[PDB]
Parts: C-alpha cells; structure tokens; sequence
C-alpha cells in the first residue's frame, strides 16, 4: 500500500471552462464558460486549477491518470502563481509541469520546453520533496524516470493542473 | 484548426 495524499481539486481557483468532475478528482476543457463566483484565486483567463491542498514542508506522493491527447500539463505551482489575466506558463511564473503537445511530451522549461523521449503515458507519479526541494515525475508502469526539477521553494506548494484544449483530461489518485 | 490550436496552448 504506497501512501499517497488524497487531494481535491478546488474549485474557487477552477478557470470557469474547466468542468470539474462531481468527486473533484478530474478535469477537462467543456465547450463553453460557467457563471462561477468572482473570486481572487480563480485563474479567470488561463485553463488551471490547483488542489485545494499546499504542502510547506515533508515529501508528497500523488498520482496524475493522463488523456492519450493533446492539451494537459500538470505538476506543482507556488501559491504566488498569479491568477488574473493572461498568464506565461513557465518556471518564472512559478509552475514546474510536464504537458502534452504535438503528440510530445515536455518539461515545460523556458525559454525551450524539453522533448522528454519516454513513449506513451497513462499514469504519472508525482514525487514532490520540499525537504530536498524538487519535483519528480514517473510512468507509473515501470516508474521509469521522467524529469525532476530542482527548486529551492520559498514558499507553499500547490498541485496544479490544465486542460487547454477539448478531447483530454486529468485525473488525480487516490 | 493550428490558429485555435496554438491559441489555445498560450492558456495553458
């Protein structure tokens, strides 16, 4: 039995396009925009939501199920990633994810993003160490190693989760 | 369609 956070996706921080599942465990881009309450910690423009969970401190397993098509990225956000507007999606602005595009997975690094050559994906180990400070990612089959970043984090972290495009989703385990 | 497609990376 490996001991894994039991995270929720939080609504108040849901861009209102995302249709959250009604366990608050999946997500994936609807068709058109929700009429949701104005709030300061809503993403209004980009296509995020953040767990209602941050961690301080200590290691924290969790497990990302992966569409098979283009538009996700996920990983870890400080709590100070900036919620209004358009919004760059990179480590300045404090998000450290791996995405698919183009067929390609990525870290999403700046100003390039990294080509990772890992073949198809179904379930992603999130392994985040704030005793270390970094952020790993595994394929769940095997736990063949996808990318660590190494961030001397000054501050909560957040999972964080988008779906830009219709067709795909995220699904958080346990 | 590739403009909608691009566009749509930039929310991200």
């Amino acid at each position: 039995h490996h001991h894994m956070v039991e995270l929720t996706l939080d609504p108040d921080t849901a861009n209102p396009r995302l249709i959250l599942s009604l366990d608050l465990k999946s997500v994936r881009l609807g068709q058109r925009a929700q009429d949701l309450p104005n709030h300061p910690r809503r993403f209004d423009t980009n296509t995020r939501v953040l767990a209602s969970c941050g961690f301080s401190s200590g290691r924290h397993h969790w497990e990302v199920e992966v569409g098979s098509k283009d538009g996700w990225a996920f990983g870890v956000a400080r709590e100070s990633v900036r919620r209004k507007g358009l919004t760059p999606f990179t480590p300045e602005e404090g998000v450290w994810a791996m995405q698919l595009n183009n067929g390609q997975y990525w870290a999403v690094t700046s100003p390039e993003r990294t080509q990772l050559n890992c073949g198809h994906l179904s379930r992603v180990r999130v392994a985040l160490d704030l005793e270390v400070g970094a952020v790993s990612f595994y394929a769940v089959e095997d736990m063949r190693h996808l990318y660590t970043f190494r961030v001397n984090f000054q501050e909560r972290v957040f999972p964080l989760f988008s779906v830009c495009s219709t067709g795909t989703y995220l699904r958080i385990w346990p | 369609d590739n403009i909608k497609r691009k566009l749509d990376t930039y929310l991200q």
